């Protein structure tokens, strides 16, 4: 039930790196979790900050 | 509460759900729920190891979705440590979101423009590229094939221009996905 | 009509004040839209005929078309004594700009000239028309006699008084930029209080503008 | 003289009239004074090169149809100059093929007709070189001519260039 | 395009040519080192103008080589291509990568990506050519082409052509 | 959309460099960056889906009016009135004949706008501008 709630994006849960075992569930106050594709995620990852006070 | 606070909370939630993993979502949602949150507070709520929150907090600070305070107090047992507080700076965070998505759009335009100049060629033996401008310095005496300057091998065709429509489609799929971000 | 309205929409997207003649407006409209003055002069009549034989039940959508036809006929048949003012800001207090287009009649004698051409005997009359020689110049008409009567009274029935300062000799004025001056507002309030105490039945207080009255009454209540 | 690196500059493009810092409109000659940049059309270049070759043949001695023109300039070339004349032979052949005007009076008429316009030397040499027909074709062949010459003036000057075209 | 420019060259004379006709030897080495020589700074230099009066000043002896260095200033006709410039020419070679057009002393290679899509290679023809629905481009064919790219080395210049714009192509 | 360029998918908000470039043959909300990316190398077909008209780079211009139909109507009106410029002086004061000429001009402008008789009206326009 936690699983289909997770792909329904109704709850938030973290899983272990060895296996996808739910241990602690929260409420998804935001929207759906898979809106942004993974290559856009890395494409977002590709950029960085020069400094602080200019912006 | 305040409607602009609701909008910036949903914007931070959307960007952490989109460009970041589930543990990042949990940490930033905890920051948005409890306004300030120390390291033991994140540990108590999320059951997350110090080494596990390491990359999470490092990424969130390097993107300025959360910021840190280095205040130490004086507890009655006098076992004081320089604890750290994690909270959110709303204007710096939203300005970081604008700058990141804006310049991401900018060099996506740069990448599709670089695709939009014609493809040129590349030598499979030496794994070096040679555009059309300098391939004509490397054409043969038979005036048929471009020969490599080092390998002396006929140049093969690249694919910078066959994927221009694919890059345009990827740009479109980025934009319709980030429409809530621009509306916020 | 649609291309005229679109030309008006293009004309209102100007970030500064335009003060232009109807002849210049017609020349610009002709060079950018190919609309002449003569088809514009029949615009209201043509719209009325078209609406009549369309026999429409609802005209709430066509009220703005009446506005456009009225504007077109006015700015087409009138070129001297009129002026078009395009303002990027209708009000300066608003955050978002709201453009406005005003076709204004600068000559008050234009609307009254056919009256004096038609009627032989006109008696311009007012209780408080002064100065009398201003009006035969300001409106182009000739007057056979202009006079103001002095009322004969056994006792002086009315007391006109000009108060230039408060009770404590602080000067009083109603110019719009110092309307928030506490001394002047307090002096006006004290004046109104004393006059309300010593006036038996009624008392009418006239203010230079509604915004001035709103501000000074609100801070009087404060 | 300043010693800045000044490595940033715009790419040399014919449409923007950027021909490089040493193909500017003013050129300091060997006598020291400034002079307008001498830009030649194809027929003008052919006549200047032929005049130089016959003057050099005169100096060496003292010290028309396409078929006869090609052999005459070939004998002139081999009589005048010595080695490494592949490039010069190709220029001579190219100019005698694509030479719009034959003689000095017609070509000088082209220079004075284009100097009546008061236009850029690159642009007038392009007009004298390209065998254009219409004004819009001239504008799309030379993007440098945009917002420079009116359409009626362009079409008439190309009309008498078409009239001056011979053989 | 063809230009006329003031040019200066440092030329080296071997000591064997230190005779009474050293100026004549200087002018002849100016000829067979400048005429037809390609430089990327000043374009293809074709012919030397004003041969009767060529500016030759005093020539410095090199302190180790022993040869004389003359800074000769002269007038010459040059040919420098530029990006975005329309020139006419004739095709001299064809291939599946493209075809070269001969303008002046320079071969401009037009790639196969820079023709209209109706125009296709035909290697079965002798010579191999490019054929379309309305025209054919072969060897020794008059053709108008726009140069949209130029590379210039110290001693070589190569250009890229395209005929995808309207009112270009064969004449 | 009236705010963003659908071809390059850029909002006016984050990218203020987009402009209201259209073409007389097909009126498309397309930006200057898209125009310079596509049509600078050569003429091409309309990048918006469902349209494949050939069009040139030098024919692009900015749209004056907000309505596409009004913009194309005034452009067609210009393309008619450039060769049709008879006035009351050309008709020698014949007011009814001048009115009938204005009727014919508005008829052919409406026909070119709606494409109902585009071939015959184009033929008539050509054989009347040849004189
Ligand atoms: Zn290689
Ligand atoms: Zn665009
Ligand atoms: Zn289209």
């Amino acid at each position: 039930t936690i699983n289909q709630l997770e792909e329904d994006s109704k709850i938030l849960v973290l899983r272990t790196k060895k296996d996808k075992t739910p241990r602690y569930v929260w409420y998804n106050s935001g929207g759906n979790l898979k809106c942004i594709d993974e290559e856009f995620v890395k494409m977002w990852e590709n950029v960085q900050l020069p400094q602080f006070a200019e912006l | 509460d305040r409607p602009i606070d609701d909008i910036v909370k949903n914007l931070l939630k959307f960007v952490v759900r989109g460009f970041y993993g589930g543990s990042f979502v949990l940490v930033l949602d905890a920051i948005l729920f409890h306004s300030v949150l120390a390291e033991d507070d994140l540990k108590q709520l999320l059951s997350i190891n110090k080494t596990e929150l390491g990359p999470l907090i490092a990424r969130l600070r390097s993107d300025r979705l959360i910021s840190i305070h280095k205040q130490r107090e004086y507890p009655p047992n006098s076992k004081s440590v320089e604890r750290v507080y994690y909270y959110v700076k709303y204007p710096h965070a939203i300005d970081a979101i604008k700058w990141k998505v804006h310049q991401v759009v900018q060099r996506l335009k740069d990448d599709l423009d670089k695709n939009s100049e014609p493809n040129g060629y590349m030598c499979p033996i030496c794994l070096t590229k040679y555009t059309q401008l300098e391939a004509v310095q490397l054409l043969n005496f038979d005036r048929t094939e471009f020969l490599c300057s080092l390998c002396d091998e006929p140049l093969v065709e690249d694919d910078s221009g066959k994927k221009n429509k694919e890059k345009q489609d990827k740009l479109n799929r980025l934009m319709d996905q980030i429409q809530p971000i621009i509306d916020s | 009509l649609k291309r005229l309205i679109e030309y008006l929409k293009t004309r209102m997207k100007v970030l500064h004040v335009i003060s232009e003649t109807p002849k210049s407006f017609l020349q610009h409209l002709k060079q950018l839209t190919f609309i002449e003055r003569k088809p514009l002069r029949f615009c209201s009549e043509r719209l009325s005929l078209l609406v009549r034989t369309l026999e429409v039940t609802e005209v709430e959508d066509f009220t703005a078309l009446k506005d456009i036809a009225t504007f077109a006929t006015l700015i087409s048949t009138y070129e001297e004594g009129f002026l078009l003012i395009i303002e990027p800001y209708e009000i300066e207090n608003a955050a978002v700009p709201n453009p406005i287009m005003r076709f204004t009649c600068l000559d008050a004698s234009i609307a009254i000239k056919p009256v004096f051409e038609r009627f032989s005997s006109v008696i311009i009359t007012s209780g408080t028309i002064s100065p009398l020689d201003m009006y035969p110049r300001m409106l182009n008409f000739k007057t056979v006699l202009q006079k103001s009567y002095a009322m004969t009274l056994a006792k002086k029935s009315f007391l006109p008084m000009i108060i230039t300062k408060g009770s404590d000799q602080v000067a009083i004025s109603s110019r719009f930029e110092i309307r928030n001056d506490p001394s002047i507002v307090r002096n006006y309030g004290s004046m109104l209080v004393e006059f309300a105490k010593i006036t038996p039945d009624g008392m009418v207080v006239f203010f230079p503008s509604y915004l001035y009255m709103e501000s000074i009454v609100s801070m009087w209540q404060t | 003289r300043r010693r800045r690196l000044k490595k940033v500059e715009e790419e040399e493009n014919a449409a923007t009239l950027q021909l490089g810092q040493e193909f500017q409109l003013k050129q300091i000659n060997h006598q020291g004074e400034e002079e307008e940049l001498i830009a030649l059309n194809l027929s003008e270049a052919r006549l200047v090169i032929k005049e130089a070759l016959v003057e050099r043949r005169r100096a060496f001695k003292r010290s028309e149809t396409r078929e006869k023109e090609l052999e005459s300039i070939d004998v002139l070339l081999e009589q005048t100059t010595g080695g490494n004349n592949k490039d010069l032979k190709n220029t001579m052949q190219y100019l005698t093929n694509f030479s719009r005007f034959r003689d000095q009076e017609t070509v000088g008429a082209v220079i004075q007709l284009l100097k009546s316009t008061g236009l850029h030397p690159f642009e007038v040499a392009q007009l004298g070189s390209l065998a254009c027909d219409t004004a819009d074709e001239a504008k799309t062949l030379i993007p440098s001519l945009n917002n420079k010459i009116s359409d009626d003036e362009l079409e008439r000057i190309l009309k008498e260039l078409s009239n001056l075209e011979t053989l | 395009m063809f230009f006329i420019k003031d040019l200066s060259l440092n030329i080296t004379l071997h000591p064997s040519f230190f005779g009474p006709r050293m100026k004549q030897y200087l002018k002849t080495k100016l000829l067979e080192e400048v005429e037809g020589s390609c430089t990327g700074k000043f374009g293809y230099i074709l012919c030397v103008l004003d041969y009767d009066n060529i500016d030759i000043q005093r020539g410095r002896i090199l302190p180790t080589d022993g040869s004389a260095e003359f800074n000769v200033k002269y007038r010459a006709v040059v040919f420098k291509p530029f990006k975005g410039e329309v020139v006419d020419g004739t095709v001299v070679s064809c291939s599946q990568h493209g075809f070269e057009v001969q303008v002046g002393p320079m071969k401009v290679f037009v790639t196969k990506h820079l023709m209209p899509q109706d125009l296709t290679f035909n290697a079965g023809s002798n010579p191999p050519s490019y054929q379309s629905s309305e025209d054919v481009i072969t060897i020794k064919s008059r053709i108008r082409v726009k140069i949209e790219g130029c590379i210039s080395q110290v001693s070589s210049i190569h250009a890229i052509g395209s005929i995808k714009e309207d009112y270009l192509g064969a004449i | 959309n009236k705010d963003m360029c659908p071809i390059c998918k850029t909002d006016r908000y984050l990218s203020p460099d987009v402009k209201f470039l259209v073409n007389p043959e097909c009126y498309h909300r397309i930006c200057e960056s898209c125009v310079d990316r596509i049509f600078s190398l050569g003429p091409a077909q309309c990048p918006y889906k469902g349209c494949d008209k050939i069009l040139r780079k030098n024919k692009f211009k900015t749209q004056i009016f907000d309505d596409v139909e009004v913009e194309k109507e005034v452009d067609i009106r210009k393309r008619v009135f450039n060769v049709f410029n008879k006035t009351i002086d050309d008709f020698n004061g014949d007011l009814v004949e001048y009115n009938k000429y204005l009727e014919e001009v508005e008829d052919i402008i409406y026909k070119l706008d709606h494409g109902i008789d585009v071939a015959k009206t184009e033929e008539k326009l050509r054989t009347y501008e040849e004189l």
